[PDB]
RNA sequence: GGUUCGAAGACGAUCAGAUACCGUCGUAGUUCCGACCAUAAACGAUGCCGACCGGCGAUGCGGCGGCGUUAUUCCCAUGACCCGCCGGGCAGCUUCCGGGAAACCAAAGUCUUUGGGUUCCGGGGGGAGUAUGGUUGCAAAGCUGAAACUUAAAGGAAUUGA
């Protein structure tokens, strides 16, 4: 259970010098340790397996079936991750899919339908996500509408902490590999969308490697 | 659509009207031929007289005799 | 599915190119579709040259050559191994094979 | 048919990488140091590794053998045929400085040096390759 | 042929903004383009622009700020009544917070929020968000 | 980014590229945060202050990171205006 | 870089550049390297502008000085020409040299033996060292490059317009970066010319080595 | 008008058979003039007009500027090369412009951030380009063109096998 960090920022996190996922997301650092997400959002992260899918490859002596598990993770307060993984057992397919889902979680941005009272409940604007043929569109809805969508985007948007959302999907959505990847790309785009609120010019803080440079020179090689 | 002109309404209306016959289910319901060809003549149920019993053999993998009746 | 960009032929902006009789068959192939080859050959093969170098009346008469241009249809070209099938990547290579010796 | 395997080459490269200080050009000296430093369970494999060590290190001395690079130590080993030049190969006198380059320096303030000789330009623009 | 001039001008800005260019030269200058770009500037999507007189249709050089997601046109110029401006701004604009429908009315060329306030419907030109 | 009351509500504020003025996505891994050192005028030696720039992923792989860094530096007066 | 007579290009440095032959680019020209070129000759070789070489070299020197821990600056050259120059730069400044064959996944693979994690990359030739730039796409990692007139500037953040082909030119351009980093740091003085002769950086090919091994003997 | 070639034909081979491929002849035709015919994998399987959006080196026609080589010896001035620039045209290589189910495409891009103008045209597979009427033609046949009935798939690109 002793987690010794391999990454440079895995060190700064375990040494309790970075004390939020916002410090990471602000400087666009690739999160390679599966334990940093279990460090910050360890409590409220909840797994749901969307599907198990047997994929085969032909050989001269029989097929060679290996199992592919889709896992959506996230605390119900503005983080989702979707991970996929193939393995010879369904058990290690799920275990690797969960780990990859933790690796690749994004912060969702939430806004309001019209009037700007209380906490943000819906998508700030119309965002579209594409994967293969599938096209998932997320539209802002009034308060206490619920999530008007198919079960697969519903459970991703539930885990994202979006309460209100009108959706509209096109393409071969029967494929829920591309459906949910389309939904996840749609969700993920909310913070890489320039609304007139992100107009105020940016002031530049030190990146955590420049911040805790002198500590990282002594702590490890 | 394609022809977007602000006085292009008879073109759009007439074009769609021409192209709705190429829809199978529209033309089926809107030609007389189907409701001439329908034995029931556009009715929910229909009463008839039994005149013989028949054993209709099933297609491939399903092998059985479906015990119908000629009416 | 589209296999070549130039549909197996070196026509781009014509519409029609007059056909040619294959030199193995008499199959009509367009002038640019055909696999062309120019054989410049000594009349006397390899060893005959030495016997006709000695049994000649003249002094260093550079014995003549035989110029023959051959048009093959694609089937005749592949069958005679003038061309061969290639990889999807190697197909795009238009630089003709090196003739160093 | 004497091709050494991964176990010979890898372990020989690791021993050259670490203990370059003791290993030499003699077979039997480095056979003994290899036996001392490394736990090799068989004697044939010991002789095979020692044999490779005193072939790579007979070529490290020659020049740029690839699979290993002890940079500080290999460069200090390249600092054994010391050519320390006394005059800089750049620090020269009269330089041939292109009538186009004359202006390039003159558009900076220093369009006036002692050792800037302006060679006449190459007439005839035939710098390209034929498309035949 | 060149039927719509505002259509060309807004496609030119949109292409230049995506590519990340800092200014763009939209050619066939007209009263409708300038009056469109003034509105777009007053909300602060473009910078200051400079219209270039040759003794013809002029040119415009628009200094671009990277705060323009889309600037589109609606052809034909549909006759937007005041009550129907809801269903237009519903299905054209991203949200009820930001984005504008600019439409040519009795008064002059102005955005949906101004036309709603002045109590005027008119013909739709385009949208910018 | 605040509600009717005036409470800043979103869980962070992303950076904007200095060249393009796009917002640098939470996972735009080809985005850079480059500090160009500030030099004492009289000595020509490092002060301990820097003129920092951020650039987006699209700009870098477009190949306009070079000219954009150059023009930002030449605007600040790090590079001479003459150039 | 500029507005200062202290960081200004000296008459000593011009003769060094002209002697090495760094003003001479290639026959072919890139479209993003037009702003660093003065003119094209008759003979069809592009003359690089030596002021604009100096302005970018000082900008590079600044970018390297601003990096605090000197051993999270990775210096790279895959070819013969740079391998000596980067090791000299590395030992002289404290930068971490990767000389000859940059293995793919030193920044991307966590499990690798040589899993390095630098904060700034200095590269000799983007055409040769294309892999460190393409890999610095995956990690938030600014890039500096000794770019020639022919070089593409894809994933290059400050390109120093030089000759990166000639063995004298590569050696000197590494030497002047090494020296300006140390001067700006405040290790060497601008009063005295620097102790180290720039021939300590140059690539002696075995041919020149063997001829000199007979010469000195 | 009929030299060559050559549907049908006539035989000679091959084969279990061969009404075919192979061979020897060979009629209509193949060619020209005057009247019909109006279809082709008639293809870029990609309507036409207009705008914007990367790079590079050639190529054909026209124009413009430029070291020098060469033919008119007498060189002004004309052609042939050499090095760039501008406008149209047949194409090419390259790329995280971007698009696409992919193959691939500077268009097949500028599309859920959906509207520059306009003509033709498709709606699961068969039945079927079939029947019937009408129309053009000397005929062959062209253009327009269904239904009853039948069926859970037919299909497009790409991957691993055999
Ligand atoms: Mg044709
Ligand atoms: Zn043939």
């Amino acid at each position: 259970k002793e987690w010794l960090p391999v990454t440079k920022l895995g060190r700064l996190v375990k040494d309790m010098k970075i004390k939020s996922l916002e410090e990471i997301y602000l400087f666009s650092l690739p999160i390679k340790e599966s334990e940093i997400i279990d460090f910050f959002l360890g409590a409220a992260l909840k797994d749901e397996v969307l599907k198990i899918m047997p994929v085969q490859k032909q050989t001269r002596a029989g097929q060679r079936t290996r199992f592919k598990a889709f896992v959506a993770i996230g605390d119900y307060n503005g983080h989702v991750g979707l991970g996929l993984k193939c393995s010879k057992e369904v058990a290690t397919a799920i275990r690797g899919a969960i780990i990859l889902a933790k690796l690749s979680i994004v912060p969702v941005r939430r806004g309001y339908w019209g009037n700007k009272i209380g906490k943000p409940h819906t998508v700030p604007c119309k965002v579209t996500g594409r994967c293969g043929s599938v096209l998932v569109r997320l539209i802002p809805a009034p308060r206490g509408t619920g999530i008007v969508s198919a079960p697969v985007p519903k459970k991703l948007l539930l885990m994202a902490g979006i309460d209100d959302c009108y959706t509209s999907a096109r393409g071969c959505t029967a494929t829920l590999g591309n459906f949910a990847k389309a939904t996840f790309d749609a969700i993920s785009k909310t913070y890489s969308y320039l609304t007139p609120d992100l107009w105020k010019e940016t002031v530049f803080t030190k990146s955590p490697y420049q911040e805790f440079t002198n500590h990282l020179m002594k702590t490890h090689t | 659509g394609k022809c977007r002109g602000l006085r292009t309404a008879r073109k759009l209306r007439s074009h769609r009207r021409d192209q709705k016959w190429h829809d199978k289910q529209y033309k089926k319901a809107h030609l007389g031929t189907a409701l001439k060809a329908n034995p029931f003549g556009g009715a929910s149920h229909a009463k008839g007289i039994v005149l013989e019993k028949v054993g209709v053999e099933a297609k491939q993998p399903n092998s059985a005799i479906r015990k119908c009746v000629r009416v | 599915t589209k296999k070549r960009r130039n549909n197996g032929r070196a026509k781009k902006g014509r519409g029609h190119v007059q056909p040619i009789r294959c030199t193995n068959c008499a199959r009509c192939v367009p002038k640019d579709k055909a696999i062309k080859k120019f054989v410049i050959r000594n009349i006397v093969e390899a060893a005959a040259v030495r016997d006709i170098s000695e049994v000649s009346v003249f002094d260093a008469y550079v014995l003549p050559k035989l110029y023959v241009k051959l048009h093959y249809c694609v089937s005749c070209a592949i069958h005679s191994k003038v061309v061969r099938n290639r990889s999807r990547e190697a197909r795009k290579d238009r630089t003709p094979p090196p003739r160093f010796r | 048919g004497r091709v050494r395997t991964k176990t010979v080459k890898k372990a020989a490269r690791v021993i050259i990488e670490k203990y370059y200080t003791r290993l030499g050009n003699d077979f039997h000296t480095n056979k003994r140091v290899c036996e001392e430093i490394a736990i090799i369970p068989s004697k044939k494999l010991r002789n095979k590794i020692a044999g490779y060590v005193t072939h790579l290190m007979k070529r490290i001395q020659r020049g740029p053998v690839r699979g290993i690079s002890i940079k500080l130590q290999e460069e200090e080993r390249e600092r054994r045929d010391n050519y320390v030049p006394e005059v800089s190969a750049l620090d020269q006198e009269i330089i041939e400085v292109d009538p186009d380059t004359k202006e390039m320096l003159k558009l900076l303030d220093f369009g006036s040096l002692s050792n800037l000789q302006v060679t006449q330009p190459t007439v005839g623009m035939n710098f390209k390759t034929p498309r035949g | 042929v060149r039927m719509n001039v505002l259509a060309d001008a807004l496609k030119s800005i949109n292409n230049a903004e995506k590519r990340g260019k800092r200014q763009v030269l939209i050619r066939p200058c007209s009263k409708v383009i300038v009056r469109f770009l003034t509105v777009m500037m007053k909300h602060g999507y473009i910078g200051e622009f400079e219209i270039i007189d040759d003794h013809r249709a002029g040119k415009i050089v628009v200094n671009l700020t990277g705060r323009l997601n889309k600037c589109g046109v609606i052809s034909p110029r549909f006759d937007v009544q005041l009550k129907d401006l809801e269903k237009w701004q519903n299905n054209l604009l991203p949200s009820r917070q930001f984005g504008f429908i600019v439409l040519t009315t009795s008064a002059g060329i102005m955005d949906h929020e101004e036309a709603r306030r002045k109590h005027t419907g008119g013909k739709i030109l385009g949208f910018f968000f | 980014m605040q509600s009717d009351a005036g409470e800043f509500v979103d869980l962070y504020v992303p950076r904007k590229c200095s060249a393009s003025n796009r917002i640098i996505g939470a996972k735009d891994h080809a985005s850079i945060q480059m500090n160009v050192a500030e030099v004492d005028k009289v000595t020509g030696r490092f002060n301990g202050q820097f003129k920092t720039y951020a650039i987006c992923g699209a700009i870098r792989r477009m190949g306009e990171s070079d000219d954009s860094i150059l023009r930002l530096a030449k605007s600040d007066g790090i590079v001479s205006n003459n150039f | 870089s500029g507005a200062l007579d202290v960081l200004q290009m000296k008459e000593e440095d011009v003769l060094k550049f002209l002697a090495a032959g760094t003003h001479l680019g290639g026959t072919n020209l890139d479209f993003q390297m037009e702003q660093y070129i003065y003119k094209r000759k008759s003979d069809g070789i592009y003359i690089i502008n030596l002021k604009r070489t100096w302005e970018k070299l000082l900008l590079a020197a600044r970018a390297i000085v601003a990096i605090e821990n000197p051993a999270d600056v990775s210096v790279i050259s895959s070819r013969n020409t740079g391998q000596r120059a980067v090791l000299k730069f590395a030992a002289a400044t404290g930068a971490t040299p990767i000389a000859g064959r940059f293995t793919p996944g030193t920044f991307t693979n966590q499990i690798q033996t040589a899993f390095r994690e630098p904060r700034l990359l200095v590269v000799t030739d983007p055409q040769a060292d294309h892999q460190p730039l393409t890999e610095a796409s995956y990690v938030n990692l600014p890039t500096i490059a000794l770019c020639n007139t022919d070089s593409p500037l894809r994933y290059v953040d400050i390109a120093i317009p030089c000759n990166n082909k000639g063995a004298h030119s590569v050696g000197l351009m590494w030497w002047m970066l090494a020296q300006e980093v140390l001067r700006m740091r405040g290790t060497i003085s601008r009063e005295h010319p620097w102790e180290v002769m720039p021939d300590l950086y140059f690539y002696r090919d075995p041919e020149e080595i063997e001829k000199e091994e007979q010469a000195a003997a």
